[PDB]
RNA sequence: ACCACGAUCAAAAGGGACAAGCAUCAAGCACGCAGCAAUGCAGCUCAAAACGCUUAGCCUAGCCACACCCCCACGGGAAACAGCAGU
């Protein structure tokens, strides 16, 4: 969201995000189905499937997003550029 | 001449193994412990049936019945009475031979008393010294308080009888007085409340059956098997009863009448069974439901 | 990622999966193989996959390779007695080669089990000492025995500070 | 059979024949790189007693340890020439070869 | 106890293995071999790091080294707590 005022940017961002929704598959509704290792531009993300009770041991931004998706147990490591948007 | 079978006889072990049953879901129940991420395999229908076959073999090893031993006789043997040492010490010494390659039941463990006597250690002193120098995982030098009567009733109220038997097996020796006392109190609580299903598919079911048959109290377990459509087990239970009590009213009635199958349960229900009336009724209800399915 | 093809070979787990533990007589193992030819394919995979596992389990056996010296691949073992064992490996796969040398010059599962047991006798459970060598450092760790004064102060009667005070 | 020499049997490549009755042999062993967990060749020189001066630079020889060293650096003796340089005999067939090609076909003597 | 043709323990001697940094330390300079000897041959080590400089007790159930200095200790300088307490 972009605007001169911060509250206007907040409005634009959250109202627009609800029209660009993904659906994320979850194994047993608590973790991912398999280890995920990818690169987006210069940002590397490595995610590991974990058992119940492991918790979210990830970059704080990944923790925030995982709570919104519904993932409870996962390990993630971010390498390279730590660009938030990437 | 004619010896009565023992618990470890091939004929008895085969009967008790079938009566126990094998439920992979219960035998391999998920344990609450530190977890690791699971692994995955792609299998055909044949590979899956083979993997399930190996699981049944691993379960039959986990269901291996512990041997039922008689209570050990107390140890009271003096090696020497050195009276010249009388009154020279106030505390007794316990000497333990810790030579590595020796069976624990062959290790010499002696005690020098303040009176000068050199005697062999008692069974309780032995098992305590063996745990001090050869610590076994799950065993404690001091007897846990869970085995007190007040705390065992709490475990029975929660239907944790198998946990009591797992705790007892890890703490006491099979021929120990504490081991036999706890097992009998657990069997008696199962018989009083009809909780025989708690021990099915476990290595403790055979020991429980062996206890009921020797003490002539199979009426409860027999009723439980008929109510669950386990007549193949209920018939083997009556046969095992006749084998261990050949000169009995029921055993003779089966010979005179040449009873077989369900007929054995009827002969037993009339002669030696204490709850004979409740067995005939429970057995009658079974034959009805079996006729409805036939018709 | 780890460099090279089949990086699994450069892991301790893979190297310990070798089942060939030569008898004490084996001193040298030469490998003659050809870089090209369909009939020497199993010998090339043997050099590529298994030689590291053999060397890992037999660190004191000399292993030397030779390329394209003869028309066909073969292994040759030199024993301490002076005997030489020739093994023709042309047409065989690398798995069949490992199973062959294991049968003629490898220690059986019985001989290896015994050796592992004789090692367990070196760490007696009843001995007290540093954690590197013993399970427990002091008898005070055994329940029922007098605990360490650093955790449970001893009664004044069992302390020399007050034994000498009363006596003096 | 006992001997005070450490390396009892070793195979190596002759790299020098300038000493009288002595062949300089290069012996290579596989040594594990602890960090990379990859095996690399580690070479060492051995002087071997060659009474008949039959060693040629480049041939593969088998060395046997002497009971006691005969000189400061001579602890082994030539036990056998495994691969004579440029005159290899295929051990599998017993025929002479030149690289990966036979000089005499194995079918000659059936 | 004494002999133990032995066991245990463990020197000297022989073989092998064994720290870090610097290659702007790149060559070392006799460092080899044969022969019973006389003597003969000219070899030996080294970029897979010789030779050299600098730093450091170590791989800790403990081990190594040192014991005022001259690596050593006949001798010399000289008159000794790096045993405990203490200055
Ligand atoms: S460590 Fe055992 S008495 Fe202190
Ligand atoms: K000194
Ligand atoms: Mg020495
Ligand atoms: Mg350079
Ligand atoms: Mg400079
Ligand atoms: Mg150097
Ligand atoms: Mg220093
Ligand atoms: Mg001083
Ligand atoms: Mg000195
Ligand atoms: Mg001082």
């Amino acid at each position: 969201g972009k605007a001169t005022d911060r509250m206007d940017a907040f409005r634009k961002a959250k109202n627009r995000a609800v029209h660009h929704l993904h659906y994320i598959e979850r194994y047993e509704d608590h973790t991912i189905f398999h280890d995920i290792s990818l690169r987006f531009k210069r940002t590397h993300i490595k995610m590991k499937k974990q058992p119940k009770g492991y918790g979210l041991r990830c970059h704080r931004a990944i923790i925030t997003i995982c709570r919104l998706i519904g993932i409870k147990d996962m390990y993630a490591k971010v390498s390279g550029s730590i660009n938030m948007l990437s | 001449e004619t010896k009565k079978p023992t618990f470890m006889d091939e004929e008895v072990q085969s009967i008790l193994t079938k009566m126990t049953g094998l439920n992979l879901q219960k035998t391999f129940k998920p344990a609450i412990q530190e977890l690791k991420p699971p692994t995955y395999k792609l299998m055909t229908q044949a590979q899956l049936e083979e993997a399930t076959r190996q699981a049944v073999e691993a379960a039959k090893v986990r269901l291996k019945m512990p041997p039922v031993l008689e209570e050990r006789v107390p140890i009271n043997d003096v090696l020497a009475e050195d009276k010249i040492l009388e009154g020279t010490e106030t505390t007794k010494y316990v000497f333990t031979d810790i030579s590595y390659s020796i069976p624990h039941r062959e290790r010499f463990i002696v005690v020098r008393e303040p009176s000068g006597t050199l005697r062999k250690a008692s069974w309780e002193e032995r098992d305590r010294m063996i745990q001090v120098y050869f610590p076994k995982e799950g065993r404690k030098i001091l007897t846990p308080i869970i085995f007190k009567e007040e705390n065992l009733r709490t475990m029975y109220s929660q239907d944790r009888h198998v946990d009591v038997l797992n705790l007892c097996f890890a703490q006491f020796e099979p021929d120990s007085t504490e081991y036999i006392k706890v097992h009998h109190k657990t069997y008696e609580d199962i018989d009083k409340r009809g909780k025989y299903d708690l021990l099915r598919s476990t290595r403790y079911f055979g020991g429980m059956v062996w206890y009921f048959v020797n003490n002539k109290k199979i009426d409860g377990l027999l009723i439980d098997q008929i109510q669950r459509d386990l007549i193949d087990d209920a018939t083997n239970l009556v046969q095992l009863y006749h084998v261990l009590h050949p000169d009995g009213q029921s055993a003779q009635g089966a010979k005179d009448q040449a009873a077989e199958g369900i007929n054995l349960i009827k002969v037993f229900a009339k002669t030696e069974a204490q709850k004979g009336a409740y067995i005939e009724l429970t057995l009658q209800t079974y034959q009805e439901a079996l006729s409805r399915h036939s018709a | 990622p780890m460099k090279g093809r089949f990086p699994i070979r450069r892991t301790l787990q893979y190297l310990s999966q070798g089942n060939v533990v030569f008898k004490d007589s084996v001193k040298v193992m030469t490998v003659n193989y050809n870089t090209h030819g369909e009939l020497g394919e199993g010998a090339r995979k043997f050099v590529f996959f298994n030689i590291p596992q053999i060397q890992y389990k037999n660190p004191w056996v000399q292993i030397m390779m030779f390329k394209n010296m003869t028309p066909s691949p073969f292994l040759r073992f030199y024993l301490d007695s002076g005997e030489q064992v020739l093994v023709d490996v042309e047409t065989k796969s690398n798995k069949e080669i490992m199973e062959h040398i294991r049968k003629i010059l490898g220690k059986n599962e019985e001989t290896l089990r015994e050796e592992e047991e004789e090692k367990k006798q070196l760490s007696h459970p009843a001995n007290f000492g540093p954690r590197k060598y013993c399970l427990r450092e002091c008898i005070c760790e055994v329940e029922g025995q007098v605990p360490c004064p650093s955790l449970v102060p001893l009664p004044k009667e069992m302390r020399g500070k007050y034994k000498a005070a009363l006596k003096a | 059979v006992r001997s005070s020499v450490h390396a009892r049997w070793i195979v190596g490549k002759v790299i020098g024949t300038k000493m009288q009755k002595t062949a300089k042999v290069r012996v290579t062993r596989l040594v594990l790189d602890p960090y990379l967990l990859k095996y690399f060749n580690k070479r060492k020189t051995y002087f071997a007693h060659d009474a008949l001066q039959q060693c040629t630079v480049g041939d593969i020889v088998l060395l046997r340890a002497l009971p006691v060293p005969r000189a400061k650096h001579v602890k082994h003796e030539l036990a056998e020439i495994v691969f004579k340089v440029g005159k290899v005999i295929d051990p599998v067939t017993g025929k002479p070869c030149a690289g990966t090609t036979y000089l005499e076909s194995p079918l000659s003597s059936e």
